[PDB]
């Protein structure tokens, strides 16, 4: 079991049920966050305080305080082309879709 | 390596006030100070020890 | 169930840290815990990543996790302590308190 | 009265349009019902409008 990396994650629009409003892309590399958030935590990406101190708590006892979490921290957009509710055809910059640094919270 | 049961406490001391939170490198003699007699043992848990 | 804030007490002799900081001796932290599953609630604040992720995990749990409760605001506290060159300081800490937890 | 697995596709499809985000104490209660069309009926309890 890793420690909190990131991973991969394909998305398909069309698996989802997307391709009735979607028209491109089809597809995207997303990307996930998943693993162990134990004491230490990587200190040079800069973990809030309150995920320090509750680190250290659930080393501490860790069948009193439950750990932090592995998630996105940075992310990126994809630009997607598709039919809105009004049938406009509509080329968007959609943030956050990309994960592109994961970390303990 | 990196004691846990050693080093947690001291090493998150060591975080929340800032220090300790570069790598090979700056803040890397602030960093030694914080953790002072533990910087042998623990110095691993922050990717310090050069 | 869901995604939601906990208490958390940390008490500083406790952990270990009575020997650098003077005062509070104690303070309420929080913490996030809960399920993130669909539907995210829009107070989740939630990510376009994590709404995906949150669609696919409900399609196929086996193949896609779900997001995790986490910290979405934080507020800080005050702390008077020793420093590593023994001065005294009181200092505003940042991110110390969860204000708000959401699936991300 | 939120059928998951009838409803969570559309209705993230809205969601990230930034649709249904709108609290009712109300705004996109409108547009929210255009973007889920003939599923407004069977899918309006995932989002609270109704
Ligand atoms: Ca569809
Ligand atoms: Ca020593
Ligand atoms: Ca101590
Ligand atoms: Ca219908």
């Amino acid at each position: 079991k890793a420690r909190c990396s990131r991973k991969a994650l394909h998305v398909n629009f069309k698996d989802m049920g997307w391709d009735d409003w979607i028209i491109a892309p089809l597809e995207y590399e997303a990307f996930h966050c998943e693993g162990l958030c134990e004491f230490p935590l990587r200190s040079h990406l800069e973990p809030t305080n309150h995920a320090v101190i509750q680190t250290l708590m659930n080393s501490m006892d860790p069948e009193s305080t439950p750990p932090t979490c592995c998630v996105p921290t940075r992310l990126s957009p994809i630009s997607i082309l598709f039919i809105d509710s009004a049938n406009n055809v509509v080329y968007k910059q959609y943030e956050d879709m990309v994960v592109e640094s994961c970390g303990c919270r | 390596g990196c004691n846990k049961a050693l080093c947690a406490s001291d090493v998150s001391k060591c975080l929340i006030q800032e220090l300790c939170q570069c790598r090979p490198c700056s803040c890397c003699k602030e960093c030694m100070l914080c953790l002072g007699a533990l910087w042998d043992e623990c110095c691993d848990c922050v990717g310090m020890c050069n």
